[PDB]
């Protein structure tokens, strides 16, 4: 099991509010007093907009996702079905030399 | 000016995806348009969460183990409470309500919005009893296409949502939604006093019924699904 | 970064929200900059359908990757 | 181009101070019992009585088109078109400072060539004003 893309799925997605329900609990807070300096929505909403910026720290350290988001899934898949074809390859330059054997 | 540009803001805000499955995105969805609800808790495990106003009692019957609802159970409070919820289509008898199968089958809650907003304005409006009367147009206007003599069934809360859905026998012998009919609040202007239809049975037309029973700025429209 | 799509993703999902939020902030609410926060947040979403697709191929990866050196390590040994 | 704050004020009271050219007026909006507003006037260009109603618009240009000082300025054409034509006095400044008064006022202080104004206010119309030149134009 990979560790990067774990945490980032339970940092983006932990198991609720994913992002849109606490802006919206935000601008519905808003709605009892809107005429005083600490209602301004930037200063709730910057815990998902840290959570955000971790989610960039994350993904930029690693170099192994780097690679895993950048190819399109045929992609991945065709691009193991002719690695495939070597490790079977080396199967039969195996096994022609056990049938040499004999 | 200010605070209907504020309230169409939330209402797109909601519209688009209104929170996942948990009990205090159900509470603030319910909260923010008028509705001040109650949460009961049956025990440490599962909850109630209903919500009363004058006429209208919905009960939802929320767990916190298996992320799901179990029953709906809504009262009427008003004259006639034998209104209809359950989805209505040909291929089966089974009568399931439209909220469990929104709050259970969709993991968003917008179809539940959608029938919350639709619950509102069937309460707040209610002295012309909309329960009575959205129960009523679907056979009022399915004994009108009997006398066209042409195939138009008539069906009522598919697609997980309340609507009176007109379908046709296609070539493929599935019904096709094309078009559904329901009550939409017009904002434009809130001065027609809506009456209740009548369908004469001999001189094929439609007569007025209306005369103290009232209901303000709705019509019955059509949009093209 | 300008190689996967999910960094620009997230990347404008900040920009729309960002000057969503300046523009309520400031009493003038727009309509054009919601419907694109909601175009960019559901191809967030199936971004993360496809990221979990992306999750599962990538353990297939490592699986013939290990099975495939340690078949190389063989063959070189014999 | 477009006004960042337009209201009309009630002018309390005239101060002469120690200058013969200058006056600071105290003057409070018409409309909110919240927006006041203390400035210098040169009055013997715009000579300023007590109990005055003067509109007090600010805009950040002259221009009746959107904007697209740095560029040098140059005394205005014949035929020129500006903002400050339907107004009889017009001043150009500089921001520099915003002061929280209270929980809910917020107060701008703007520098015309050392002409000072104290712009109070709540902030759902003092938000378009920002740490930027501001050319304050007043009618009477």
């Amino acid at each position: 099991q990979n560790n990067v893309l774990n945490q980032i799925h339970q940092i983006l997605l932990p198991t609720n509010g994913e992002f849109i329900p606490h802006i919206f609990y935000s601008l519905h807070q808003i709605r009892k007093d809107p005429n005083n300096l600490s209602n301004q929505l930037e200063t709730l909403t910057g815990s998902i907009r840290h959570r955000l910026k971790l989610c960039k720290s994350l993904i930029s350290e690693n170099e192994d996702t780097k690679d895993l988001l950048s190819k399109s899934p045929s992609e991945w898949q065709d691009i193991i079905h002719q690695r495939e074809q070597e490790l079977q390859i080396k199967r039969d330059v195996l096994d022609d030399l056990y049938r040499k054997l004999q | 000016s200010y605070v209907e540009t504020l309230d169409s803001m939330i209402e797109l805000f909601k519209d688009y995806k209104p929170g996942s499955i948990t009990l205090e995105n159900i509470t603030r969805l319910c909260q923010t348009l008028g509705l001040e609800s109650f949460t009961e808790e049956l025990s440490n495990e599962l909850s109630r969460l209903s919500t009363a106003s004058k006429i209208i009692v919905i009960d939802v019957d929320y767990n916190k183990k298996q992320d799901r609802i179990q029953d709906v159970k809504l009262v009427l409070a008003s004259n006639f409470d034998n209104f209809d919820y359950f989805n209505q289509r040909d291929g089966e008898h089974e009568k399931s309500n439209i909220l469990l199968n929104s709050l259970t089958k969709y993991p968003d809650l917008k179809a539940f919005h959608n029938n919350l907003k639709f619950l509102y304005l069937l309460d707040a409006y209610s002295k012309l009893d909309l329960f009575k009367y959205f129960t009523e147009l679907s056979h009022y206007i399915r004994q009108c296409f009997q006398d066209n003599c042409c195939d138009f069934k008539v069906r009522t809360n598919l697609n997980d949502k309340f609507g009176i859905y007109i379908l046709t026998q296609g070539i493929n012998g599935k019904e096709v939604p094309l078009a559904k009919i329901y009550l939409e609040e017009n904002k434009s202007d809130s001065q027609y006093r809506f009456y209740e239809y009548i369908y004469s049975q001999e001189t094929k037309s439609w007569i007025n019924e209306s005369a103290e029973n009232f209901s303000n700025g709705i019509s019955l429209v059509m949009e093209i699904v | 970064l300008s190689k996967v799509q999910l960094y620009e993703d997230l990347c404008r999902y900040e920009d729309t929200l960002s000057k969503l939020v300046e523009s309520v902030d400031r009493f003038k609410p727009n309509l054009d900059i919601a419907k694109d926060l909601i175009r960019t947040d559901e191809a967030l979403f199936e971004n993360v359908k496809l990221l979990a697709e992306y999750d599962n191929i990538y353990r297939n990866l490592q699986k013939i990757d290990k099975d495939s050196e340690e078949l190389d390590s063989k063959t070189r040994k014999i | 181009s477009n006004t960042l704050f337009d209201d009309i004020f009630q002018v309390s009271e005239v101060d002469p101070g120690r200058y013969n050219k200058v006056c600071r007026i105290e003057a409070a909006s018409t409309t909110q019992d919240q927006c006041k507003l203390t400035l210098d006037i040169n009055v013997e260009l715009f000579p300023v009585a007590a109990q005055d109603s003067l509109t007090v618009t600010i805009a950040s240009s002259l221009n009746l088109e959107d904007t697209p000082a740095t560029r040098s300025w140059r005394p205005p054409q014949a035929g020129d078109r500006s903002l400050a034509d339907d107004y009889d006095y017009v001043m150009y400044g500089t921001a520099y400072k915003f002061e929280e008064v209270s929980k809910d006022l917020i107060a701008v202080y703007y520098s015309f060539g050392g002409l000072l104004m104290r712009l109070e206010g709540n902030y759902r119309n003092l938000n378009n004003l920002k740490q930027e030149n501001a050319y304050l134009l007043i009618r009477r």
